[PDB]
């Protein structure tokens, strides 16, 4: 049976007794998961519809709706970057290229060390400081790849 | 300490929703209380809630989240129905190019939960939520740390300032979803389940959260509703053209030379927006066209339009994406059908498919892999995505592309030749 | 000098209050200054008589306590704390806008009779520095348009 | 039942006693008080002996929490050898600058002191007890007064109290501006409607006090251990905080901290805790340069490190803590603490009334750099002087605080000198 470490099932029921309804606390518990994890992990989504008092089909289901959960790829830094019009108008393809240049991949993959993905992501309200990026919950305005360099290098 | 956040450029010349906010940090609790904050819900509790839905009614105040329904008399269509009654304030701010919200949360909270506060006495709601993107972690930390600072200071609880009124404000976070702005897909995701639109009517005030009477209004409305009370409807609906009264944020976005969100009266102009204020074009170049978000393309024939919810206004949410004339309009819609290609929820088949298609296709046709049956399938489609669609995505999915086919033909046709 | 009759009724329920009539002599003085605005010294002589004390007693307990005022009539007192804590967090700036929006210091009334500024020593609430009060009603001090909005609660 | 206008003083508990609900800035009314289990330890008390009770309050170690932290169990025993009948009263006068404990506990959890003064009462035979609180408290007066009339409805108060054959009343007094009214004697005199004159000690109140009756008086926060030592027994309550010291303790914070508000917190905290770890640290993160013990003494930054207990090296006093940080003026500081016993000495001692008055008229001399040599001099002769034939407590520290600031910040002085 996969168990959930004390320090993250913690967390997971303030989450769950925040709100006045256990199954409100959904996508909170998922954000905890994948922010613990690196990912949301299959084998987690049992025993979070235990705690839930939700059917398993119905965390599955929410899992594979909402676009920010991913189930395949481990990675410790999420690098979402905004491929929606204004970031694509002010240089979307240069901030992918200098990506490139730094660490090796591209969209959709991860690192061989785990470290980085690559997301491709819908606008990020952000679009005065196009083009956009953000590593894990950090945003920034991307200006130049010795910028970014110097950005990615703060995240180790 | 918070996430780190880009500092967008903010300006104002009213001074009310960006007193505060033009400056790029959090201002807290008593910073807020310095400039007069949470006087205007100790006025309210003083009052009765009928008589704060007049005086929000009376302002003129219409909903900032893109449709303008009128707020006083959304408020009158809940109360008539039996509580126990619901507030959500509407944080996913994810349309293509907006960007207004986000100001006010991340750097005057207080201004929306001092709001979030008389609206909820007003409908006689004790629940409150705030829905915030999941996208925006900052804005989300910053919120419930301010809860917890208006809660030191008995601004939420029970038996408010002695008044008897109930409060609490929870905040939820999305996980991805463009349609959980949609404000029955919002409620279905509060509720722990997949972000669907439900049928309505029945609207959210007569069946809503738990299907309980529910007001769902935007952040940039409610950032209003304390200038309402503090100002006196009549002093606020002198603020501006008296069909259109009051504050309004414009995100400004693309080839500006200065861009940012502005504070503006809905008299300003759209060429007033791009030259007076936002600093005019990216090289001086010549504007071709402009995006109202991913809803409406108005071309450079169109910019002395008025900011207003007029039928010959901007509309939306005052969003304002600058291309200029060398910015091609085909990767542009392009851009726009990915958009809806990637936010469908996929329950109405016209939807489903439509959004699908047009981006689908329309790539063919940017990539020059176009047949002819493509071109003729990418028209069909274009016009077809709006049927038997039971919310506002599938009936606009298609509206901005169409346009930039009507008002820049010389361009597409260029795509047909090759 | 007669009390009125609503006040001489609430007077005898608090000398009824307590076992012995001496014990209200405080809560008698206190719903005086609330009626009055101020003390009035013609009416020491009547409460003594209510109190079965001898008018100088009372005289003496007027004069030692100093939330009472035979000297100045007031319909609101602005209590401001000049202690060591409210010194340090800003009592200086609130009297500051005090003279600003009421045009008095320290001492003074109105000349409509409407505010009296009354500088008291340590209010129990120095996390909140710095503090006043309006009659009953106390407060911290945020700022200049804070403290408007809240005297104009007041008419 | 609305009351008047109270700041909401921030409140923080480790330990979910004393403020488990006055955490909470409003009025806990006696249903919601009930639902915690209130008014059970009162039902427990009635079925003991008042002997036993004395025993448990003894053996509990409790001590006074108003300043001089005298046994509580041992004050009991003294009264109960004298014959009655013998008077309960509790000291709510609290007016020394830096001191907002009690009032959270009158203002927000009420019936916590109802239920430890009937307790308290039945421990000592006493059917008549007071409430003696200071005039500059209104909303605390009438909140009183209204729990009290709750729990007469409940059958708390009033004759043969829930079948015991116990009677009592309780009885609430206004002060009117004197801080002397606190010293128990004078709080006594003041009770019996005269001026608030100190007495010679002894005899103490338990054995000649209201009426030359045996009297307790207790501070308000010691009584509100009562009904936690009853609740949980004597060797549960020992077992909170330092075997040494035990039990909740209430600090209140003020000066130059981020969170200034009450902390509930055992007494093994350090003072250098309660600044730093509890409330939030310094405003600017400046440097700390003194702690006032409210204006009993002046701690350095050298003596951060000690415990906030009863011990000899320990804070003492009632646990005030007011912070200077490094750009506060110590002299400017000293002259307020002068200031203070200038208005609050009685008179009824001659170097007390001369000495009060002179310290502070010379002290501002010097600060306002207007003081002669023989003012110099004067100074320091009466700072040293107005203590012999004093009655009271206020006599015999009106120069002790700003005595430790000649003794640790020479150099500051000698400024001024100069
Ligand atoms: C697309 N997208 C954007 O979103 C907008 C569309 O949003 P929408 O929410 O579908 O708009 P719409 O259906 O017009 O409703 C706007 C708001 O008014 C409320 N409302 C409308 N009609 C009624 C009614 N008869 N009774 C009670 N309440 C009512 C409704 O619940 C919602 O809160 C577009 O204009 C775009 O800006
Ligand atoms: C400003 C000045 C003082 N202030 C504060 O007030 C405190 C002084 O207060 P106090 O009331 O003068 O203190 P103190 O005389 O020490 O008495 C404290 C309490 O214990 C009682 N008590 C003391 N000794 C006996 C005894 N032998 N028999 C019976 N009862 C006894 C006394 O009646 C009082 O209730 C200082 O420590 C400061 O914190
Ligand atoms: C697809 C779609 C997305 C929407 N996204 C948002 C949004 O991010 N924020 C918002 O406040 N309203 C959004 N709306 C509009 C809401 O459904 C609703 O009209 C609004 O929140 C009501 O508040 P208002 O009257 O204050 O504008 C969206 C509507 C649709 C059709
Ligand atoms: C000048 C002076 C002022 C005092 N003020 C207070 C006060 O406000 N509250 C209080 O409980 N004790 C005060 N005391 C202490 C009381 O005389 C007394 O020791 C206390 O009320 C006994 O209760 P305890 O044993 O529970 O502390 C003061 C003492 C003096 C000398
Ligand atoms: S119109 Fe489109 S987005 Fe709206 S409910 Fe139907 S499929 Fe979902
Ligand atoms: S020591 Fe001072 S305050 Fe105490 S009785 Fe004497 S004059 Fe009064
Ligand atoms: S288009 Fe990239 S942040 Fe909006
Ligand atoms: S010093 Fe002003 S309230 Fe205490
Ligand atoms: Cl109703
Ligand atoms: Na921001
Ligand atoms: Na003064
Ligand atoms: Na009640
Ligand atoms: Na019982
Ligand atoms: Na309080
Ligand atoms: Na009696
Ligand atoms: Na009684
Ligand atoms: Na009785």
């Amino acid at each position: 049976e996969f168990e959930f470490p004390e320090e993250l099932k913690t967390k997971l029921q303030e989450h769950i007794n925040y709100f006045p309804k256990k199954r409100q606390a959904i996508l909170l518990c998922l954000h905890e998961i994948q922010n613990y994890y690196g990912y949301i992990p299959p084998e987690s989504l049992k025993p979070l519809a235990d705690m839930l008092e939700l059917p398993l089909n119905h965390v599955e289901g929410v899992v594979a709706f909402y676009d920010m959960f991913d189930r395949e790829d481990k990675a410790k830094y999420r690098i979402r970057v905004c491929v929606s019009i204004v970031c694509h108008l002010m240089g979307t393809n240069k901030l992918l290229k200098a990506l490139e240049n730094i660490l090796g991949i591209k969209p959709g993959e991860v690192t061989p060390d785990g470290k980085f993905k690559i997301v491709p992501v819908q606008c990020l309200g952000a679009c005065s400081e196009a083009p956009v990026f953000m590593v894990n919950d950090d945003e920034y305005k991307f200006e130049s790849e010795v910028q970014l360099n110097e950005i990615l290098s703060r995240y180790t | 300490s918070y996430p780190a956040i880009p500092r967008i450029y903010a300006e104002t010349t009213l001074n009310m929703l960006l007193k505060r906010a033009k400056k790029p940090r959090v201002h807290s609790i008593d910073e807020y209380l310095k400039d007069g904050g949470y006087q205007a819900l100790e006025k309210a509790l003083n009052m009765s809630p009928e008589e704060i839905i007049d005086w929000v009614d009376k302002s003129t105040l219409r909903g900032r989240g893109g449709a303008g329904f009128p707020t006083g008399k959304k408020w009158k269509f809940a109360v008539q129905n039996p509580g126990p009654r619901y507030f959500i304030c509407n944080a996913d701010e994810s349309e293509p190019g907006t960007f207004k919200d986000r100001i006010i949360i991340e750097r005057d909270p207080h201004l929306l939960i001092e709001g979030i506060i008389i609206s909820s006495y007003a409908i006689g709601a004790n629940e409150a939520y705030i829905y915030i993107r999941g996208e925006y972690p900052a804005g989300y930390y910053i919120l419930r740390d301010a809860i917890e600072e208006a809660k030191k200071k008995g601004f939420l609880g029970k038996n408010i300032l002695g008044s008897g009124f109930d409060l609490e404000i929870y905040v939820a976070r999305g996980a991805g979803a463009y349609i959980c702005g949609e404000e029955t897909a919002l409620i279905e995701s509060l509720e722990g389940k997949r972000g669907h639109p439900r049928l309505k009517p029945p609207y959210p005030v007569q069946k809503g959260l738990w299907g309980k009477p529910t007001v769902v209004n935007n952040v940039e409305t409610i950032a209003n509703v304390p200038f309402i009370i503090s100002m006196g409807w009549e002093e606020y609906r002198y603020i501006g053209p008296s069909d259109y009264a009051g504050p309004k944020l414009f995100p400004v976005s693309g080839k500006v030379k200065k861009p940012g969100v502005y504070e503006l009266p809905m008299n300003t102009t759209l060429r007033e927006v791009i030259f007076k204020y936002a600093g005019g074009t990216l090289g001086n170049k010549k504007v071709k066209a402009v995006f109202s978000g991913a809803l409406d393309c108005f071309s450079s024939e169109e910019l002395d339009i008025p900011m207003d919810y007029s039928p010959l206004g901007f509309g939306g949410t005052g969003t304002v994406i600058v291309l200029t004339e060398e910015d091609d309009i085909v990767e542009a819609a392009l851009k726009i059908a990915e958009f809806y290609e990637h936010e469908t929820c996929g329950q109405c088949t016209p939807c489903r498919v439509g959004c699908y298609e047009q981006a689908n296709l329309l790539e063919k046709i940017y990539k020059g892999e176009a047949t002819e049956q493509d071109w003729e399938g990418f028209d069909f489609v274009n016009r077809n995505i709006q049927p038997t669609s039971i919310c506002g995505l599938g009936a606009v999915a298609g509206r901005l592309i169409r346009q930039t086919l009507e008002k820049f033909p010389e361009e597409w046709e260029k795509y047909r030749k090759k």
